[PDB]
């Protein structure tokens, strides 16, 4: 029936005509080398150097599972052709992820704003959402990092993912998202420290910010 | 050679159908388990599915650089969707009857054989006059006045679409 | 068969912005069509 071997591609495991009349190749070959970039993936987002790249990697299985979920749940057994045509609009999606990624590649503030400028560059088509929940994840632990010399003062760094690293005592160098609040992050938390010693509009991050750095 | 034509008119061609990158799908020669003057109506309807195969190989390739451009692709791939729906139609059909003939398809398949030639032309002028930036929505809007009712409500959807990126540009500065 | 050629002739020197040759087409294309379903049924 030759469409539990098709399907079959998808998911990684190898089958008795993919291995690792006559012009079914020339279409076997368009679903095939989809399947070359799903496992091209697991190679290439299976560990659990950067702490936002591991965010951006526990994104990205939060989506393929449902590319996995997606398949093996509609078709038992449906027509050839049908295959082709169905993981088209879905397929060539797939293949589009790896333009993203390399299958070098940055990390901290370099990627977590790299990705963003993939958003206005491609930003009406059917790419948006994907990306967004992406950029929306990527950036989770970054947020914390911000969430410090806000609330805490605690400044918390690991491999210096953070653009800011650490008499006069005021040595802490410093030197995308709107510079209209980045020199006064460094400011507002530099004030805490020192107490302890005595359409892309981004409105969820800096209104339950700026409600702060006034008081 | 049944089940070879639907393939080669979905975007992948074979042996006894030939491809070119230069005049496209046709029949390769004369095979004797045809009709002698039967081959005609196959290069006809050969035609339909060269149009097809240079819409994807345009496509894909997204090539000139700009969203409008870019938009107007995917806004291209929903008019196309009839043509997918209706081709896999035949496939119940010749399951289920297996002694069909090659002219129902053409009695079948006679409303896309003009809707293509009228939009296939819209992107030569594109492709041929560099067309970037905004413009892109006058070229179209220029053939929408156009007489056919299915090309005109094939296009008008196209600009459904393709004015849904100035709307949200608008939208965000204005 | 003269009749039919000749039309054929004319609607293919059409396809391949006069706007009343070509809305005329479309009625005798249109005409084509149904008559073409009862000669292909009759093959059934």
């Amino acid at each position: 029936e030759l469409v539990k071997d098709v399907l079959n591609v998808l998911i990684g495991v190898v089958s008795a005509t993919f291995s690792l009349p006559e012009s079914i190749s020339s279409l076997l070959s368009e679903v095939a080398e989809y399947g070359t970039c799903y496992t091209r993936l697991s190679h290439f987002s299976l560990q659990p150097k950067g702490l936002v790249f591991q965010a951006f990697t526990s994104g990205l299985r939060r989506y393929l599972q449902y590319y996995r979920a997606c398949v093996l749940s509609t078709p038992p057994t449906l027509s050839l052709l049908t295959i082709g045509f169905l993981f088209k609009k879905l397929g060539r999606q797939l293949r589009y992820l790896a333009e993203l990624c390399g299958v070098a590649f940055p990390t901290g503030v370099k990627l977590l704003s790299y990705l963003y400028q993939e958003a206005l560059h491609n930003c009406s088509n059917e790419h948006y959402p994907v990306l967004l929940s992406l950029l929306k994840t990527s950036c989770e632990p970054y947020t914390r990092f911000i969430h410090d010399w806000v609330y805490s003062g605690v400044f918390r760094d690991a491999y210096g993912e953070f653009m800011i690293q650490v008499k006069l005592y005021w040595t802490h160098g410093y030197v995308v998202f709107l510079k209209h609040i980045a020199h006064d992050i460094y400011v507002c938390g530099k004030t805490i420290n020192l107490l302890k010693l005595c359409v892309l509009m981004k409105r969820s991050i800096t209104a339950p910010l700026a409600a702060h750095i006034s008081l | 050679m049944i089940h070879e034509l639907l393939l080669a008119l979905s975007g992948y061609p074979g042996s006894i159908f030939t491809w070119n990158k230069r005049s496209g799908l046709q029949v390769s020669q004369d095979f004797p388990f045809l009709h002698p003057s039967e081959t005609s109506v196959l290069n006809r309807l050969c035609r339909l599915g060269t149009d097809y195969i240079r819409f994807t190989e345009f496509i894909e390739q997204y090539t000139l650089h700009g969203i409008y451009l870019r938009a107007f692709c995917t806004g291209l791939d929903s008019v196309l969707q009839p043509y997918r729906q209706a081709l896999l139609d035949l496939e119940q059909e010749f399951l289920g009857d297996p002694h069909l003939s090659i002219s129902h398809v053409n009695y079948f398949l006679d409303q896309f054989q003009l809707l293509f030639p009228s939009v296939m032309v819209v992107v030569e002028q594109i492709k041929s006059q560099k067309i970037h930036g905004c413009q892109i929505l006058e070229t179209v809007y220029k053939h929408s006045c156009g007489g056919l009712p299915p090309v005109r409500s094939a296009l008008e959807k196209i600009l459904a679409v393709c004015h849904g990126v100035m709307y949200k540009q608008l939208s965000a500065w204005m | 068969g003269q009749v039919v050629f000749r039309l054929q002739e004319f609607i293919d020197e059409v396809m391949g912005p006069f706007r009343t040759y070509q809305a005329f087409m479309w009625a005798l294309y249109k005409y084509f069509i149904s008559f073409k379903e009862e000669l292909a049924e009759i093959e059934k």
